[PDB]
């Protein structure tokens, strides 16, 4: 949400 | 032709002609400014005048001021004498070693290789990179997106392609910085520097950098990629070698398109970007691939919006991408360099029908193998290391020596590792990793593995290990 | 001459607004001093708003602009097959020029309610789960949705390669003359697509229209209808072809662009109001001639491609509403190894069981069924400890059977062989088997047959149906195969 | 009158005029052309210039052209000669029958029957399918709608009871296609030849057709609903028997005029639809309506975008029902079919005074026993029953149950569902509810409930379950 | 008439979101730029100006008066919506019905924390 | 004036959101083109030339520097929103503020977990 933005490529291995 | 200036509001400059109108594209250079002002043409609004963008602050420029056509678009200096040179938008060197002196200059917006020119053949283009080449191969005039960012080895290891792409396939390098912080930049100029990449002495750099500084208007960030593209293309259709482009990072290329297009007066589309999106994309992106004299190959560094796999942004340039390569905090604190996710990692070659069922095997058998083991992991630390099987013991030990076998000494980073670097060969890596799935060195311990080359270091380090 | 010609006034945004060309007619093709093409898209009180077929950096204030009488058209026929052609109809394989005799609009409405017929001869694609599960018609518009990489484009591969079998044949009416239009894509993909084509000896039959990722908004957008125009002159005079839009999504996005610059109101996802018409328009003229009108065809695959499967989204639904009936592959499945990805609950084909053969009826039909009491026990749920016989028996076949329609890519299969090793699984000759044999037994089973029965074969293929003795003598072909089998 | 073409911009044709300028909604019929092309007057630009609608391509049209003032709106053929026919937007034959030889016409603009008008007496119309009739039952000389996004059931069940009611009529029946698929035209006709509807030797038709599908440019389908809206009108008032109204989809007709209204040149409101879309739907709907003269069940099937209920065309069109059928993808993919939402669909019928409070009482007793449910659904999302009360546990049962005895296999979708089509009859249905309700199933399976007709027959597949 | 006659007056406005649209329509067309979800700027003031007639009226006046019982449609239960919130910051209190409330068997569904009165006990009589 | 004379400062611009507002005001007025938020084309622009200035000099020039604490004003912890992104994606890291924290009892409120520092220990003593 709001500031995951800081996680960051968290979902990376989707692309 | 020499044109007035007709209007100047922010970054978008309107230039009148009385004779011959600039055809849109061309670069008009201003006159009488104590540096080098160019305003690439972007429409005919029709009465004799040209709607520009400034390639740099508009600030004191006066109505009625002359702009100069030349006659062309941006035009840069291209050759071996761009390596180890850094260099401006407009091919101008920004790193004070004097006049960049090539023979031929290239205009950078250029057309991409006909249907004609194409190869019709998918190739692995090998990097010695143990992970990279096993399980996410690069492809020859590919696109690779590559993610992770600091503390993870991301300019270590992009040193290193440089290099072996020099050694191994005696192919240059262009580096695209579009949106660079000038603190980076700099940093990322001496660190090259160190590590040889970059002869400021001889005329052995394996490099040639251009910047798209974060300052420089949106037009000038908006083209920056394209001018590191002419570049790569010489050493393609000049030398046909196979040349590397890095281009740093992807969406600030893209949102320098927006701001372009919003100052343009367009309307945005979905998400507040342009209209234009996936063209100004593919424009640029389909001039990078294999034609019959060579191949240029991408390396793009990614930035997801919000974390938004489906963003426009993002989602767009999947489009293109034929791998990705992703660096990883977690891998790095185990101390395992490259940092590489040999799980989150992926590759569109990776076809038995392209990389052959060898190769193709093997990479399956790593990856499962490192998927049970990642299964376990959640056991091992609860109920104890135990229950396991004379089976569930053995993928665990092969896992661990395999995890540790994807792990690499650089030779880029020999400077102050005190440790000889090591370039792999696809043969040795598919051998290396089948040999450990198979069980050939279940009596090896571990650390036999950890920071070496080929499988025969495996050994010989088990030997030092007593 | 400011009748027949005119003086571009300003060019930007790919739209040239030129003054002069009284004379010219809405929608009429043009030429610019250049060479190059547009389309009079506004005949306003004075000027003319055009719309070029390239890049409008070679147009400038003042250029020549030249009528040609002819509302936008291409090349049209026969030798177009095995060329690569430009969005115009240019060839682009270097090839030499197309010697075509005929020419066709790129807008011709589609056919009215009298001159169809009900589809009834069946498209085989040569993919056991599509020719099993969702039967395409010929005369049919069946859409292939999925995510980016799930397999889409291969469906539409393996479907024209599967026609060599009857255009190599005797009778033309159970040939099929492919077409593919390619938008947004990558030329290195196209190339290395035909590539493919060609060593399968598929482009003999095949017309490749190309409107890539680098070729002007307004080419991603006019090839769909090029490729249309051209697969109609084959739906026209008693023949039969295949048309395969790969992507109308990114052809959607190709229209949003000129739409947005044209300053066309954004709506939905900024998709201006038309975007659904972009689509119905092109799509209507897929279909199935009665006799009285040649009783010819053009059937349409077009793909579409969702974000996260979102299944909902504007375009996604737009497209669903036009077709009949779609094959969603799912990212999950082709991950967990299931390829083709298909979603065998979702899919659909509103009307091809009507084009379905007779024998895959026989087989195909209690596929589904026993299917659909598997696709209930069989959840996200990994471990699960199960009871009772029947469920369990279920769970069984179902597992089997998802084995079965599994297929590699470039190796369609023949409608009878198929019918072949689905009734191998769904009589139940594979549930004493193991599910990961499943795929070796049908390698194994099916060459055996292939080897041996081409008697059997030919019967049930050419009978159409399965006869008793068909069955019979099927039956004791699989438990002796059966019998024999090694694990 | 003769005007001139002045511009030209897709179905937005601007026509000036020297002496006579036709009043708004006129028909102009362009001269030169191998067919005819209507225009219709929107608008008084001032200049002697008319602002109109193309109902057909506007290809070739050409500034300057000759254009002939109608003198009057688009008319069309009206009467008993309509009967087994199919026709335009403009009223001409499109069945290759020849002409259709009426002795009166009528223009497709008319105004709406007054309020003096109205009609208020309220009869419940049986359909036979279980989940209309007991929760949101049908009404005669009544508006229904049948709500649905892409591909979730509007079509079928709008084939389902033009043959559950259509075919047992005795009076009238006009089938409009608007903006749908033309091979559904087709399928249609010839299958109302079949089951004689339509009888192309004698005079016995019940049904008339119109059609402007998905291929016609947007004037025209923007106007065909207002074609076979008018069909309708002429059998209520000039003959005084009960007509049947089926429209397939009235949406077709909201979205066509999104499309021309930019080229109209209007501020576009929310959503990108046009500023009028309430007018533009109000003035149209309130022509299908029951009046002292005649009676007109109308069913009009209502597409909704992205499945957005919330979308301006869908949600205005609810004001304007008797009887709203909300179809759900969500429920659809659960198997259910007809995939009504039991939850959102309503009638102004259901009225304990109207349907019995017999009726009254069940109706509510599935609404809130399902609504109960879907309040357990969350919980039961992460945790499953376990954790549930014995008294939730039963709710969940009998709601599972009720769930799936609302579903119904259709003749119409014989081919798909694999069963035979059934029609319940009310007091079948009031009762096999009111004993699912009362308990008297909790030991039958819920399988035994999904896909059946009466109760009976869910106690069978029971057994057959064993 | 009522209200400024010593008369009492009960006005049912159903319902302000249909006439908002017709606004918005109106508005559009005379080409004033569109505002907030495309509503005029003005679409509040809207209905301020009419809902403040309603009214209680002194001694001096009559004492009579003009009681409004304005009808607003929300979509997906949603009052937090801008027309929504923008009548609900005018008038004296809300009724607010659910959905949810009405299926349940709670009819009226009025959704007792979510509606208020702001009148309060002033307008009831001693005995409720 | 430090920064080049081999001396040192230290900058704070409390905010750069007000700032890109009061830009926005301008540019609207003016009629330039807006974008997302209502933002000119050059927004980021705005920020990347006056953050870039800042700096650490060579002992050639001086060896003087400028540091720069920025502040950006989120909304509802959404840092993805426009202004935030660009600063964020221009700055060489970011202290992230939470309300939670901070009623939690954590004060400053700093997030550790999401706060960043490209420098890291090249600015760090031997000591910490
Ligand atoms: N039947 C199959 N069996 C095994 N592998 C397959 C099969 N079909 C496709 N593949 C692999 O899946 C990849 C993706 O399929 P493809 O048809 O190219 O998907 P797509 O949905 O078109 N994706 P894209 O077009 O890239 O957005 C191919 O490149 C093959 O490597
Ligand atoms: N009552 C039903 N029983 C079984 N299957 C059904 C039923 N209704 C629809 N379906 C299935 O869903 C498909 C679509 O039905 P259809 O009535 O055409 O939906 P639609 O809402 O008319 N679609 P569209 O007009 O494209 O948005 C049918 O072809 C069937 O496969
Ligand atoms: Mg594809
Ligand atoms: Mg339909």
């Amino acid at each position: 949400x709001a500031x995951a933005a800081l996680x960051g490529a968290a979902x990376a291995g989707l692309a | 032709t020499t044109g007035r200036i007709v209007a100047v509001i922010g970054a978008v400059v309107d230039v009148q002609f009385d004779e011959g109108l600039p055809p849109i594209l061309n670069a008009l250079e201003v006159q009488g400014r104590e540096t080098r002002l160019v305003l690439e043409v972007a429409q005919h609004l029709g009465e004799s005048t040209v709607r520009t963008i400034a390639m740099d602050g508009t600030e004191g420029l006066v109505r009625g001021q002359k702009v100069l056509d030349s006659g062309a678009p941006i035009r840069i200096p291209v050759g071996p004498e761009t390596l180890g040179r850094i260099m401006n938008v407009i091919g101008e060197p920004i790193d004070e070693r004097g006049p960049i002196k090539t023979k031929q200059f290239a205009a950078i917006h250029a057309e991409a290789p006909e249907f004609v020119e194409m190869s019709v053949e998918q190739e692995i283009l090998v990097t010695g990179i143990k992970v990279v080449d096993l399980l996410a191969p690069y492809a020859k005039g590919g696109k690779i997106g590559l993610f992770g960012g600091a503390g993870v080895g991301k300019t270590v290891l992009i040193m290193e392609l440089i290099n072996n792409v020099a050694k191994a396939h005696g192919g240059y390098s262009v580096f695209a910085g579009v949106g660079e912080r000038t603190r980076e930049g700099n940093d990322l100029y001496h660190e090259m520097i160190e590590s040889g990449v970059i002869n400021l002495k001889d005329a052995t750099s394996k490099v040639a950098l251009v910047y798209g500084q974060m300052n420089e208007p949106p037009g000038a960030r908006a083209r920056v990629a394209l001018t590191g593209l002419t570049v790569a293309e010489y050493f393609r259709d000049q030398e046909g070698q196979d040349v590397l482009l890095f281009i740093d990072n992807i969406f600030r290329f893209t949102q320098a398109g927006s701001e372009v297009s919003a100052l343009l007066g367009r309307i945005p589309s979905a998400v507040g970007y342009q209209p234009t999106l996936a063209t100004d994309m593919g424009t640029m992106q389909e001039r990078i691939t294999t034609t019959k004299k060579g191949s240029i190959t991408s390396v793009q560094a990614i930035y997801v919006p919000a974390d938004d796999l489906t963003d426009p942004a993002p989602a767009t340039t999947f489009a293109h991408l034929d791998a990705t390569t992703v660096l990883s905090r977690a891998i790095a604190e185990l101390g395992i360099y490259p940092a590489v996710d040999p799980l989150d990692s992926t590759s569109r070659i990776m076809d038995p029908n392209i990389v052959g069922s060898e190769h193709y095997d093997v990479a399956r058998g790593v990856q499962k193998i490192l998927q049970d083991y990642k299964s376990l992991q959640d056991i091992i630390a609860i109920l104890g290391m135990d229950e396991l099987s004379e089976e569930d013991k053995l993928t665990v030990s092969r896992a661990r020596k395999i995890q540790r076998f994807l792990s690499q000494p650089f030779q880029v980073a020999e400077v102050f590792t005190g440790h000889l670097g090591k370039l792999v060969p696809l043969k040795e890596t598919i051998k290396g990793f089948q040999q450990i799935l198979a069980g050939e060195y279940d009596h090896l311990p571990e650390q036999a593995f950890y920071m070496v080359g080929p499988i025969e270091e495996a050994v010989a380090k088990a030997d030092k290990l007593a | 001459d400011l009748e027949e010609t005119g003086r571009v006034l300003s060019i930007g945004d790919g739209i040239a607004r030129v003054h002069g060309l009284r004379n010219v007619q809405a929608e009429e093709m043009v030429e610019f001093s250049s060479g190059l093409k547009g389309m009079s898209l506004n005949l306003e009180p004075d000027n003319v708003g055009v719309v070029v077929f390239g890049n409008d950096k070679l147009i400038k204030e003042g250029d020549i602009v030249k009528r040609t009488g002819a509302i936008v058209d291409v090349p049209v026929g026969e030798e177009l097959l095995g060329r690569v052609v430009d969005a115009l109809g240019n060839a682009i394989d270097g090839k030499g020029p197309i010697g075509s005799k005929a020419r066709r609009r790129v807008g011709l409405k589609a056919p009215g309610i009298i001159p169809r017929i009900s589809v009834r001869e069946p498209m085989q694609t040569g993919i056991k789960a599509v020719d099993s599960l969702v039967p395409i018609g010929r005369g049919q518009r069946e859409l292939i949705i999925g995510d980016r990489q799930t397999g889409k484009t291969s469906i539409a591969i393996d479907t024209i390669i599967n026609q060599k079998r009857f255009n190599d044949g005797t009778d033309e009416k159970k040939k099929l003359y492919c077409i593919y239009v390619a938008i947004g894509q990558k030329r290195s993909t196209v190339a290395q697509l035909v590539k493919r084509l060609t060593d399968a000896d598929a482009m003999k039959y095949t017309i490749v229209v190309s409107a890539t990722a680098s070729d002007a908004a307004p080419l991603q957008y006019l090839a769909p209808y090029s490729g249309c125009s051209m697969g109609e002159y084959f739906r026209d005079n008693g023949k039969h072809a295949l048309i395969i839009y790969d992507d109308l999504s990114k052809q959607a996005v190709a229209y949003r662009q000129m739409s947005l610059l044209l300053r066309r109101p954004p709506g939905r996802e900024a998709y201006p109001g038309d975007v659904f018409y972009l689509h119905s328009r092109l799509l209507e003229r897929a279909a199935k001639m009665n006799d009285a009108f040649g009783g010819g065809s053009l059937t349409a695959l077009p793909v579409i491609e969702t974000q996260a499967g979102d299944v909902s989204a504007y375009i996604p639904t737009n497209v669903i509403s036009i077709t009949d009936g779609q094959i969603f592959l799912e990212t999950e499945l082709f991950y967990k190894g299931i390829r083709p990805a298909i979603n065998v609950g979702l899919s659909v084909s509103r009307v091809g069981s009507a084009a379905q053969t007779r024998a895959m009826k026989q087989v195909a039909g209690t596929m589904k069924l026993e299917l659909a009491q598997y696709r209930e026990v069989a959840a996200f749920a990994q471990f699960g400890s199960d009871l009772d016989a029947a469920t369990q028996q279920l769970l069984s076949r179902g597992v089997r059977l998802t084995e079965l329609l599994k297929q590699g890519q470039y190796s369609p299969m023949a409608i009878e062989e198929q019918v072949a090793v689905i009734y191998a699984g769904v009589r139940g000759y594979l549930d004493k088997l193991e599910p990961s044999k499943i795929t070796k037994f049908e390698n194994a089973f099916l060459s055996h047959v292939i080897s041996q029965h081409q008697a059997l074969l030919g019967k049930i293929r050419t009978d159409g149906k399965i006869s008793e003795e068909s069955d019979a003598k099927l039956k004791e072909i699989v438990t002796n195969f059966l019998a024999g089998f090694e694990a």
